[PDB]
């Protein structure tokens, strides 16, 4: 959520450090959401090969017609 | 910034206040200090590790610029403010710092404010 | 007959690490004592579980504080209402 | 015939906080969810894995309880303790005793000045955790 | 050129496809470039708090798109980044950036300022009624 992020956007912002933990945590949380789209990306062009890849006359859902 | 903060320290005419102000300073140095300190040791522990961990830690110059960004920020606050100071003592330095306080970025309010509470304290 | 003598060392390697594990409380209460820290043999084995569990120290002594406080604010609700 | 093995932290605290308030369950559950929210998000990497530090800090406290000879005491406990190899987190152990530890002085019925000094420790939050 | 758009020089040698495609990409860019022109500009305290706040509020997005940005690089570094992919994965910020580019650029034309600016908020607001994000 733009506000939940916004660390620097408030009334009441107390004095921190520089600190960048949480931001290396957005990071990471960044970097998953990437990876997971990518491994989405990966898992899906697998299964699309692996249907288009069964053998010759294999795989067919009308067995034997 | 540290060429200010030397120039300052050594002056005893800066009076109390000033000698506060410098002292609120270096706090604030040390804490950027600790945070440079920090995001060094990751960069060290990236290039120590061989390993092209695609950490935070692993230094790309975005993400040099990206944990720098927020610093930037701040240094920039800092820089300005020392500028704004620039020659005001006293009472005189309490009216700089409150003008400084009425800035708009609640990132910069907050800095500013607890300087002004410890500084004025 | 081979096998038996496998078992019973293991027996008596799980036993020593039991008395020594025991040894070990016994000194940390004496310690405990003399700096007076009041924790009494369950409590002082249930966080020694927890520490050996992986509690987080800066944790685990603010926890420990905490818990140790409410404990001291119970036992004087106790004796208030008593 | 029980044989160490990692429990979760629910049955720890539970059992902690009934022989803590010698009360069941029940009747602490009010402490026990406030603990276990202050707990749950609570970890240390700042602590600095150090028993050196802490039996330091141990020898001062002594020494300023007038306790030397108690520091000796427990220099030679730390010393065995060492030559055990039951403890992993000794660090954390003393922290934990330490904290806990309640001065008898506090021998007397009160301790002189609370002068906390900036010796300290060390924070560990340099590395990335 | 002035307070225009900024604009890219390609490589004559570029293939023309090639050439399309980051014609294509480049306004991303260019919206980035102008959003930080503006932010460096009305972050100037004469501009108010309330320009203020909003450049601050731009910073924190900003940092999103860097963050963004800093895992393209990351996964260039694997190698692992195809144009086609990049298109895809920046789509999504390619239309976050235009929509916040196009609510600079309006808040620059109008000048708008405090209660004005609050209006122009509420007017862009209602301008996204359709883009839920």
């Amino acid at each position: 959520d733009y506000f939940l992020n916004n660390k620097h956007v408030g009334r009441n912002v107390p004095y921190s450090g520089y600190d960048c933990d949480d931001l290396s945590v957005f990071e990471m949380d960044v970097q998953s959401l990437i990876s997971r789209e990518e491994c989405l990306c990966h898992s899906m062009i697998q299964e699309t090969l692996q249907v288009m890849e069964a053998a010759p006359g294999t795989g067919l859902p009308t067995v034997g017609l | 910034i540290r060429r200010y903060t030397d120039q300052r320290s050594l002056d005893r005419s800066f009076g109390l206040v000033g000698q506060s102000f410098c002292a609120a300073l270096h706090q604030e140095l040390r804490e950027y200090y600790r945070l440079l300190s920090v995001l060094h040791s990751q960069l060290q522990l990236e290039d120590d590790q061989g390993v092209n961990l695609g950490l935070e830690s692993s230094l790309t110059l975005r993400r040099l610029l990206v944990w720098t960004y927020d610093p930037k920020i701040r240094l920039k606050t800092l820089a300005a403010l020392v500028d704004h100071c620039q020659g005001r003592k006293g009472g005189e330095l309490a009216s700089a710092v409150h003008a400084y306080t009425k800035t708009g970025d609640p990132y910069m309010r907050s800095l500013v404010q607890h300087i002004l509470s410890l500084v004025s304290h | 007959m081979a096998s038996s003598s496998g078992a019973g060392a293991a027996a008596a390697a799980a036993a020593a690490n039991l008395n020594a594990v025991r040894e070990t409380m016994d000194v940390l209460l004496e310690i405990s004592r003399i700096l007076n820290t009041g924790l009494d043999m369950e409590t002082l084995s249930i966080c020694v579980r927890l520490c050996e569990q992986g509690i987080n120290p800066e944790a685990l002594s603010s926890v420990i504080k905490e818990l140790r406080k409410a404990t001291e604010a119970l036992k004087a609700a106790e004796n208030m209402t008593s | 015939m029980a044989t160490p093995d990692q429990k979760s932290p629910n049955v720890l605290l539970q059992n902690l906080c009934c022989r803590i308030l010698g009360r069941s369950e029940a009747d602490v559950a009010q402490q026990f969810q406030y603990a276990v929210r202050v707990i749950g998000s609570n970890f240390a990497p700042t602590v600095e894995r150090d028993e050196f530090l802490v039996a330091e800090k141990i020898k001062k406290e002594l020494i300023r309880q007038r306790r030397e000879a108690d520091a000796a005491l427990f220099s030679e406990l730390h010393r065995k303790l060492h030559s055990q190899g039951v403890l992993k987190n000794k660090w954390s152990i003393l922290y934990l005793l330490l904290s806990l530890s309640e001065d008898p002085r506090r021998q007397p019925s009160k301790v002189s000045s609370y002068a906390t000094l900036f010796a300290q420790a060390l924070p560990r939050d340099a590395h990335s955790t | 050129a002035g307070r225009q758009s900024r604009t890219f020089l390609v490589d004559p040698n570029l293939d023309l496809s090639i050439r399309e495609l980051v014609h294509r990409i480049l306004p991303v860019a260019a919206s980035y470039s102008a959003v930080t022109r503006f932010i460096e500009e009305k972050s100037s305290f004469e501009y108010g708090q309330v320009n203020h706040a909003l450049a601050a509020a731009m910073r924190t997005l900003v940092k999103e798109h860097l963050i963004l940005v800093s895992q393209l690089e990351q996964l260039h570094r694997q190698g692992l980044l195809s144009l086609q992919k990049l298109w895809f994965y920046i789509q999504p910020a390619m239309r976050t950036m235009d929509i916040l580019a196009s609510l600079a650029t309006s808040v620059d034309k109008g000048e708008c300022l405090g209660g004005s600016t609050l209006s122009l908020l509420h007017d862009r607001s209602f301008s996204y009624t359709g883009d839920s994000q």
